RNA sequence: CAUUGGUGAGCAGCGAAGGAUUUGGUGGAUUACUAGCUAAUAGCAAUCUAUUUCAAAGAAUUCAAACUUGGGGGAAUGCCUUGUUGA
């Protein structure tokens, strides 16, 4: 962090790597921020996934 | 401004330190300006050392020792956030206290921290040296006055002389 | 005379009208009170910054001003007002028609002298009262006693004595007893000024023939006599800085300083103020200071200072001459032209008959400055031709300004009287520019205009030729020759494509600026006098000689609106920034506002003095006008900017004697429902439909991620135990028997009572109305609390309520939402008892109405099929 | 056309100062840096006032009647603004750092805490016309020995409690006759008294100190005097009380601590109702609704704004904005939403109307440089300096794919094919354009030929060619699609900083380092126009600069440009205090907009006040951090040479006014510009201007109404358009019967067809007449469908607005209607028993 | 032959009781104008201080308090912590 800020964020990106993430089925509204509105109502997992 | 003033022990020289960082040393009788610093920094207080040749300035975070012509000699990295400065002329000790609540005695001649004492009473509000016996009196936010010596880690005396900060 | 769109705000550029200013001291500081027509202004002596202005304009012009500590006394006609911080605290009304002339306040006594040699004395009701209010007595000086009163003065250390100074001699009146204590010997020359000396018992008297007398009242004898032959003393003042100096102002505009100790003249300041306007009307030494403040009738206030002597010894002899320190001023004669310098309302440009151009600041007076006339050195290197004696440029008839290229090169063009070239100025430098634009056809300059880009300047000559120069290099580029008489207006559209001109010959020429071609020519009945072009709307109005304003659209070259009603020549007019109004002034002492959409006069004013110029602020907040009398600029506030103004045409006959509501206010409120057959949504936010359906999931998102910590010992009824408002469904109180599941009579909810009332009455209009008003949480709570047990009356009634709502075709998207919530909360109950006749019948009726509302689907499906196809292929 | 006005500011919900609830409780007033933003929570609407202070706002307050608002900056400069008319009444300078301002609950008087003096003034009457000195002083009180921290009005508008840094709270009586009633000073606090309040009965006075002690004062015998009957303590280990508020009716005490956690207390029992944490940053301001059920909190560091419903433990509002971080912006194809990319690495979707962040994404590790939507609109792509390009699926909020170069290059620009099947990104250290396949994620190819870093990219929406520009002083057109790959380089006089593609796909405009906008013909590769912009650009002198602004060459060029969707205008911005809107065919400046007027930002002023300059240097450059009382403020974490990409504490220099991106609204005559303070949106919505088209003397508002009464609908409608009055168009529009709509629609002249379509789209989105508007659209499309096809770009914005209405509100209604039909049939047809 | 090299000797042209260049000092602006001091619901502004004192209120086991240190290795004697001895 310190070196990146010192170099004005003109650094050389780190080597790429692969990692695994777990996605839990939930209503799409929950993932959104809290306001008196929602943008999408779908589920977080597609029909293939289920 | 505002300006904190400290005269020399013999009264021949005047040291002035503005809050915004205008520090000047002058012989006020003959109107000769010995040094003038325009440090772009917040200066709280300044004091003369053994004579007019050297003086100390308590800046934003560190205390700096300067020469007669204004040349910086030392940056006292050990003294942090000092707001009050005093010099014991017979012992050649420089004393500081500030927001850290730490009383530090520094020997100008040898340049070694003689002792650092923990006040444990929060930021120091006032300071005054007892010229007769060189005992330092610190006032605190709890309204007590503590007497200190460099050779005792605990205060010599504690006096309750106010209901609020001294 | 009162406008419905505009209201006076203040005057700009006027510092003093010539009445002697008053000086008052608050602590160590000093302030100066100067008269400006019917209002006075207070300046700080240290900076000459305006502090206060009188809250309201006095009915009559102020004649005298006296200030003591916080309070200021202003005399007008037969009334004396007392002001503090510019706000009137008390008004003293004298009981005689004679107008007040002179005013003196010492201690608790206020002395007012009327022009009939009557002195009115007012006293404080209480010793600690701030100002005198109570009427004490009246002292009258008869012709035998003395001549006309010159001034009222009070000398120090005199108990209850007023030193009345008359033309013939001086008198000493005891105000407490109202008796003539002493009468001075008659003086051969008429007295014009009096001033108490810093010494005791001595008052300096100034005669009409250049003689100053140090009259001693205690001895009643002359002490000294200064002589200034062929001069008239207008003011006197002593230096209290420890130096025995006396400053003598003269009506000639000169200020002389004498050293009383040495009997010598220190210096003379020549022509500090104009002789034509009264010279030095007032010149006062600031108490205990070397600064002397001078004023005159030329709308100027100056300060001079005496520097310390340059000689280490004999500083008394070697006296430095006074030095100009600071001053404030304005035009000496009424402004001839005005213009707003910038898009915001910061600065105004002004020109006057005194041959001076000023830049006036509305936001602060100190920022006001005069633009220099110092000329730049010629680029060629030849010597510039002009008189060695320096003179100001002639009066400015026209002005054009742009801010596209401010700071890059010249951005103002001005036209001068009887002059065959136009001068340029620089607003950033506040100095005359280095270019001069000549007509090149031996004609005077009548019109000046600039392009929006700030690169070109257009000059219209009295011989009909239009010359076009480049502002950066001042090189003549193009010359158009269509008009044979004077060109009185030139304008170019914002796009720099189409250019329009007008002249006294009556033709309106349309040119293509880029191609340099004559697009068209339009002839009007009468000679055209002026032009204003509105660049945003591409409309320009022309003031014809037949007392009409003709609005023309440059795009189509046709007259769109013609305005009638003025009884005399139109001096000036301007467009409103939105392009919807025109405000015009004429010689018949009226200012009319015209509404272009309806082409009628909506507002009318009658000005005491003819308004020579009218200008809107580009913001539209302010309207600035100048008048044939008065050195300042009248600023009006646009009331339409804070409320709607009716556009009903003004009554012509009533205006002459003095000398569909939605359409009137230019608004329209959409109907509740265009037709019964047409489906209409609810009158509210469109998120209400979404909030109701997905309430639970939205609230789950709202809950904090980590459970909040709370004290174990918490009141169980804390929410209810509230000192006293919350209007939620929970905070409902019953309104005033066998137990009933839904609600017991006298203990029933408001909604359920409405539901039961509707069922018997066979109309749920009241119930449907309150459903729409319920909050989304309240709506869910009521539906979910509906009785779900046999014989299922409430569910059946609710279905009948919603079914009625769908018939109305109003708010149908809530009724669909309510029915969706009913199935969500009671779907199983309906499903289990679908065979029950009551539920089956109520459900069947709902479907009958609901089936009809499928046309909306067809309309939506059609538009998507076409709109997708049209935009794509 | 070119009549734009500042409408609202997105990207920031709170910067500093005290947030206040409206008296009705349905609107929240939040100071956003230099302006005041108003959020209508119930109606889901927001607006930001046009008036602008010259420094950041410090205190605001709205009177109970809801008519007058007073806002004060950090220098004591005050502006009185008419809330309903949104216009400024007066400007007042109090000549000192006012800490708090509060209207009396009566509304007649308002009080000022200006240093150690309490100033009470009389409220100007809103109905009265503006005058030179509208304010009238009432009294000035000087009892405190140090600055006043806050003040509280009594419920009867008769007493004021003032709390100062003197470890004291002091009470005053508004009426001189009642001075004996309240002339007491409350002592005994170890630290600053943050707040003092009255109980509902007004017989009890509560005082709260920074150390965390609550004192309960009562008038009791030891003959009667105020005494501390009870003392309560917040046993916070190190957190200090930062803001305190009290609701007398509900006896609710909400306290915000420096640790970032707030507590709700019940007085005088001192029962802890709740304790929550918003984060690690201090809670700067806390406010209570009139009913007492909503509590609004704000944190300045991250610009958070939290409205908490302590009754239900729910968040009405939970938002966090960006300051000096927005690198780019993108409109959704329908224009309902705007996306922003921040240096934090977070992509946020903001709703234009409500003004709140719908969703946030945090996959990217480093600064996000660009964001772009696919033509379809469902999918979004973003690039970041971490070296990855990420595709986002908005329907499920998943990063369904991520692209990365083999050499791990930082990406600064991005372009997406209209088909959404190819993605190209550029860099400032590679000189090549990497290309990926969306479906596969494989790197298709690397385009080479540039001799300098690639600065920008864009796909032609029709021709599907790729235009790239670099600091190589050249532009290259790549025909990547097709059996044969061709490249056509075009030379330019200077480095190319931005590039915009015509919607037609026939021309491309480029902004160069010379301050020039040059338009080239893609097919012929020859210049067709040039616009000079160096003179138009307004650039300010920085406090640290040793050279004039006129001679300064810091930023006299436009780093971002965008076409209007019609194709006749360009909006440009850069690292300067100007947004310039040019007209392409005629190459003239339609208008210039000043981005900011905040003297806090470094680049605002062309000329700096000479009084600041001294023998040492600028007075501003002196660092006054040491004077601050709190340690956290004194700490300096600044790295010596950092310029960009770190927190504001790291830079050590003032923020610089600059515009990172600009775009036109697809569906409205508006454009949005991302800047340091936030996402400024300029729109032409108000339309107060009178801009008639083809008038005659016969055309008049009266004449149109006469036509309606005579049932001449077509003439009435046409005459309304010639006047171009919104109210008159609305009146005629709703007065045409349904039977006559097909006849009128088929007979409207072609010239007025774009105007009616624009009106319907804007009117339909918020109107209640869904069916009537759909009938009109059906009539217009059927009657003049072919004409709209021939001229797509004239009707582009109007058509997108109509589609938004048919998709975002109309489809939502039938979706709710149709599911009831099926839910109905299942319940009746199906057999339910047991 | 060319100097867009320096230094001079002179015209044409411009040209109203002279013209050109450089420079010290002060004043006004460079943010949007509600007045000075104090012990401030009022006094003062020529100050009082010969009523300026009393009364009332006012003291967290927070009895906590370096959020403040360039890296590596130690620290006899100091200092901190923990136990322990004898009073």
């Amino acid at each position: 962090y310190k070196l990146d800020v010192l170099s004005s964020v003109h650094f050389v990106p780190k080597p790429a790597s692969t990692s695994l993430e777990i996605r839990v089925e939930t209503p799409t509204i929950s993932m959104e921020d809290a306001q008196p509105l929602y943008m999408s109502n779908a589920s977080s997992l597609a029909p293939q996934e289920i | 401004g505002p300006y904190h003033i400290k005269y020399a022990k013999n009264g021949t020289h005047l040291l002035i330190t503005g809050r915004k960082g205008h520090v000047a040393s002058m012989d006020w009788r003959k109107g000769q300006l010995r040094a003038e610093l325009f440090l772009n920094e917040t200066c709280h207080s300044a004091t003369y050392l053994q004579n007019e040749q050297y003086f100390a300035v308590a800046q934003k975070k560190y205390t700096f020792i300067y020469d007669h012509e204004g040349t910086e000699l030392h940056r006292l990295k050990q003294h942090i956030e000092a707001r009050h400065l005093d010099f014991l002329p017979y012992h050649y000790l420089l004393v500081t206290a500030g927001e850290t609540g730490w009383l530090k005695y520094h020997d100008v001649s040898t340049g070694q921290l003689v002792s650092e004492l923990r006040t444990k009473a929060g930021p120091t509000m006032a300071m005054a040296q007892n010229p007769w016996n060189a005992v330092m009196h610190l006032g605190h936010s709890n309204g007590t006055v503590s007497l200190w010596s460099p050779s005792m880690p605990e205060p010599l005396v504690k006096l309750l002389s106010a209901r609020g900060p001294v | 005379k009162n406008s419905k769109i505009f209201s006076p705000f203040r005057i700009i550029g006027n510092v003093s009208n010539g009445v002697p200013f008053a000086t008052g001291t608050l602590g160590s500081t000093f302030y100066i009170v100067t008269c400006v027509g019917k209002t006075f202004q207070i300046y700080d002596a240290n900076t000459l910054h305006l502090l206060f202005v009188s809250e309201k304009e006095t009915p009559s012009s102020i004649v005298a001003l006296s200030a003591h500590f916080h309070y200021v006394y202003a005399a007008y006609e037969n009334k004396v007002g007392i002001y503090k911080r510019g706000i009137e605290e008390h008004l003293l009304e004298l009981e005689t028609d004679a107008n007040v002339e002179h005013l003196c306040i010492f201690g608790d006594y206020l002395c007012a002298s009327t022009d009939d040699n009557s002195i009115f004395i007012y006293k404080k009701s209480d010793p600690q009262d701030k100002y005198p209010s109570e009427f004490y007595t009246k002292l009258t000086v008869t012709e035998i006693q003395g001549g006309e009163i010159v001034s009222l003065q009070h000398l120090a250390t005199y108990l209850n004595k007023l030193t009345v100074v008359t033309k013939s001699n001086v008198l000493l009146f005891n105000v407490r007893t109202g008796k003539l204590v002493f009468t001075s010997n008659e003086f051969p020359d008429q007295i014009t000024t009096a001033e108490p000396a810093p010494v005791l018992d001595i008052i300096a008297l100034g005669t009409v023939t250049g003689e100053v007398i140090m009259f001693n009242m205690r001895k009643g004898k002359r002490i000294r006599t200064i002589k200034i032959p062929q001069s008239r003393i207008s003011s006197l003042s002593f230096r209290t800085d420890g130096s025995s100096h006396l400053s003598v102002g003269t009506s000639s505009g000169d200020l002389i300083f004498y050293d009383l100790d040495r009997r010598s003249r220190i210096h003379v300041l020549k022509n500090i103020h104009r002789e034509s306007y009264g010279g030095v009307t007032q010149a006062t030494f600031l108490n205990g200071q070397p600064i002397i403040v001078t004023s005159g009738g030329d709308n100027s206030l100056k300060e001079y200072v005496f520097d310390p002597s340059l000689s280490q010894g004999s500083g008394d002899v070697v006296v430095q001459p006074p030095r100009y320190l600071r001053s404030r001023g304005g035009h000496s004669q009424p402004p001839s032209y005005i213009a707003f310098a910038d898009s915001q309302s910061h600065f105004m440009l002004s020109a006057s008959k005194d041959r001076s151009l000023w830049s006036f600041s509305l936001r602060k007076d100190a920022q006001s400055q005069e633009m220099s006339q110092r000329l730049h050195k010629k680029q060629d290197g030849g010597r510039v031709g002009g008189s060695t004696i320096k003179s100001k440029f002639p009066e400015i008839v026209a002005l054009a300004i742009e801010n596209a290229r401010i700071g890059e090169w010249e951005n103002i063009i001005t036209a001068h009287k009887d002059e065959k070239f136009a001068r340029t100025w620089d607003m950033r430098n506040k100095r005359v520019g280095r270019w001069t634009f000549d007509t090149t056809d031996d004609g005077f300059v009548k019109s000046v205009a600039m392009s929006q880009c700030g690169n070109f300047g257009f000059i219209g000559s009295s011989n009909g030729s239009i010359t076009i120069y480049n502002m950066q290099s001042g090189i003549l580029r193009k010359k158009y020759k269509l008009h044979k008489r004077a060109v009185t207006g030139i304008s170019l559209d914002g796009m720099n494509r189409k250019m329009v001109s007008c002249g006294l010959d009556g033709i309106v020429g349309f040119y293509d600026f880029n191609k340099s071609t004559l697009l068209g020519k339009l002839k009007l009945d009468a000679p055209i006098t002026a032009m204003v072009y509105h660049r945003s709307s591409d409309l320009f109005a022309l003031a014809l000689d037949d007392l009409s304003i003709v609005v023309i659209d440059a795009v189509t070259q046709r007259v769109v609106r013609q305005l009638w009603g003025h009884s005399n020549r139109i001096t000036a007019f301007d467009f409103s920034p939105e392009g919807r109004w025109i405000v015009s002034a004429s010689l018949d002492s009226t200012i009319r506002t015209w509404d272009l959409p309806t082409g009628g006069c909506i507002d009318g004013i009658i000005v005491d003095n003819v308004a020579t110029n009218v200008k809107f602020s580009p913001n539209g907040d302010l309207l600035a006008t100048t008048h044939v009398t008065g050195n300042g600029i009248c600023i009006w506030t646009n009331r339409a900017q804070f409320k709607t103004v009716s556009t009903r045409t003004i009554d012509e006959s009533e205006f002459a004697r003095m000398a569909l509501n939605d359409i009137d206010f230019n608004t329209y409120t959409s109907l509740e429902q265009i037709d019964k057959e047409l489906l209409t949504l609810s009158i509210g936010p469109r998120s209400k439909m979404n909030t109701l359906l997905h309430l639970d999931v939205i609230r789950k998102r709202s809950k904090p991620k980590e459970a909040p910590k709370k004290s174990e010992k918490l009141p169980f009824f804390l929410q209810l135990s509230g000192e006293k408002v919350r209007e939620g469904i929970a905070h409902e109180t019953p309104e005033e028997n066998k137990f009933k599941v839904t609600g017991r009579l006298g203990f029933e909810s408001h909604f359920t009572k409405q539901l039961r009332e509707g069922s018997q009455s066979k109309d749920y209009s009241s119930l449907l109305a309150t459903l729409i008003n319920f909050s989304p949480a309240a709506v869910d709570l009521e539906i979910r609390s509906l009785n779900s047990f046999e014989p299922f009356d409430e569910i059946v009634w609710f279905i009948d309520a919603l079914t009625q709502g769908l018939k109305s075709n109003k708010n149908f998207e809530l009724y669909e939402t309510f029915m969706s919530l009913l199935f969500k909360a009671h779907g199983d109950v309906i499903h289990a008892n679908n065979k029950n006749q009551d539920i089956a019948s109520a459900l069947q009726n709902w479907e009958d109405v609901h089936k009809k509302e499928d046309r909306l689907d067809d309309l939506v499906k059609f538009c998507m099929g076409v709109a997708a196809f049209v935009t794509t292929a | 056309k070119s009549d734009f006005k500042f409408s609202n500011l997105l990207g920031t919900v709170y910067r500093q100062g005290n947030i206040t609830f409206s008296d009705d409780g349905k609107q929240l007033l939040s100071p956003v840096g230099n302006r005041v933003s108003v959020f209508d929570l119930i109606n889901n609407k927001s607006f930001t006032f046009e008036y602008e202070h010259r420094k950041n706002i410090a205190a605001i307050d709205l009177n109970k009647q809801g008519t007058l608002l007073i806002s004060i900056d950090e220098d004591g400069r005050a502006i009185l603004v008419n809330f309903k008319a949104r216009n400024v009444l007066h400007h007042f300078n109090f000549k000192e750092k006012c800490s708090a301002v509060k209207f009396s609950p009566d509304g007649r008087l308002f009080a000022l805490a200006s240093g150690r003096f309490l100033q009470i003034w009389k409220t100007p009457d809103v109905n009265k016309d503006r005058q030179f000195a509208p304010f009238v002083r009432h009294r000035v009180h000087a009892g405190h020995f140090q600055d006043i921290t806050s003040l509280t009005w009594s419920q009867d508008s008769r007493f004021i409690l003032t709390t100062s840094k003197d470890l004291s709270a002091k009470i005053w009586s508004v009426d001189s006759e009642e001075k004996n009633l309240a002339a007491t000073t409350f002592n005994g606090h170890r630290d600053y008294v943050m707040g003092a309040f009255f109980s509902h009965d007004q017989e009890k006075i509560y005082t709260v100190s920074k150390d965390g002690a609550v004192f309960v004062w009562e008038f009791t015998k030891r003959k009667y005097s105020w005494r501390i009957t009870k003392k309560h303590f917040f046993y916070a280990n190190q957190a200090k009380v930062k803001c305190v508020t009290f609701h007398p009716a509900t006896r609710l005490l909400a306290v915000g601590f420096t640790s970032g956690e707030f507590r709700l207390y019940d007085l005088p029992d001192f029962t802890l109702i709740q304790q929550l944490s918003m984060g690690q940053n201090p809670v700067n301001t806390v406010s209570v609704n009139q009913t007492g059920e909503w509590l609004a909190f704000g944190s300045s560091k991250l610009g958070q704004l939290l409205v908490y419903e302590w009754q239900s433990e729910s968040y009405i509002l939970k938002q966090q904005g960006h300051f000096d971080s927005t690198n780019s912006l993108a409109y959704s194809p329908d224009g309902s939403r705007v996306v922003t990319a921040s240096e934090d690495g977070k992509i946020k979707v903001w709703d234009i109307t409500s003004g709140f962040c719908l969703a946030t994404f945090e996959e990217h590790t480093s600064s996000v440089t660009a964001v772009q939507f696919a033509k379809r609109g469902q999918v979004m792509f973003s690039s970041s300096l971490d070296g990855t390009v990420r595709a986002w699926d908005l329907i499920r909020y998943r990063n369904f794919r991520t692209f990365t170069g083999t050499e791990r290059i930082q990406f600064n620009c991005l372009a997406v094919d209209p088909s959404g099947e190819v993605v190209c990104a550029g860099s400032l250290d590679n000189f090549d354009i990497h290309v990926w396949s969306v479906q596969t994620g494989q790197l298709l190819d690397a385009l080479s030929g540039h001799e300098g870093p690639v600065s920008c990219l864009s796909f032609s929406q029709e021709n599907s060619v790729l235009a790239s520009a670099s600091w190589d002083k050249t532009i290259r057109i790549w025909s990547i699609f097709g059996r044969s790959q061709q490249v056509e380089p075009i030379e330019v006089y200077s480095d190319v900083l931005a590039l915009s593609m015509r919607p037609d796909g026939k021309e491309v405009a480029v902004s160069t380092l010379k301050g020039q906008i040059s338009i080239f013909n893609i097919e012929d590769a020859k210049q067709v126009g040039n616009i000079d912009c160096r003179k138009d650009i307004i650039s300010g002198r920085f406090n640290q600069d040793r050279f004039t602004a006129k001679n300064s060459e810091r930023s006299k060029f436009f780093t971002t440009i965008h076409y209007s969707f019609d194709g006749m205008a360009i909006v440009a911005g850069g690292n300067n205090n100007s947004i310039c809107l040019y007209d392409v065919p005629n190459e003239v400046l339609l208008k210039r907009f000043i981005v900011s007027r905040n003297m806090a930002l470094n680049g605002t002023l062309e000329f700096l006040n000479s009084k600041k300059m001294t023998e040492a240097g600028s007075l501003d450059l002196i660092d006054d951090a040491g004077e601050n009382s709190d340690l956290e403020d004194r700490i300096d974490n600044s790295l010596p040479g950092s310029q960009r990409g770190g927190d504001l504490s790291t830079r050590k220099m003032r923020p610089e006014v600059r515009v990172t991106s600009v775009q036109f609204s697809p569906t409205a005559n508006a454009f949005a510009a991302a800047s340091t303070e936030g996402l400024l949106i300029y729109s032409t919505n108000d339309t107060i201007l009178f801009d008639p088209f083809d008038l005659d003397v016969d055309v008049t508002p009266h004449s149109t109404v006469e036509a309606l009464r005579e049932k001449q609908f077509l003439n009435a409608l046409v005459m309304a358009f010639r006047l171009n009055e919104e109210y008159l168009i609305n009146k005629v529009y709703e007065a045409i019967p349904i039977k006559e709509i097909p006849l009128v629609a088929s007979n409207i002249p072609a010239i007025y067809l774009p105007r009616i379509l624009k009106f319907i789209g804007d009117f339909a989105i918020e109107s209640q007449h869904i069916e009537f508007n759909l009938i009109w659209i059906k009539a217009l499309l059927s009657a003049s469908g072919g004409y709209i096809n021939e001229h797509k770009y004239l009707f582009s914005t109007a058509m997108r607005s109509i589609q938004r209405f048919i998709v975002r509100v109309a489809k939502e209604v039938v979706n709710t209607t149709t599911d009831n039909k099926y839910t109905y049939r299942f319940l009746v047809s199906t057999d339910g028993s047991m």
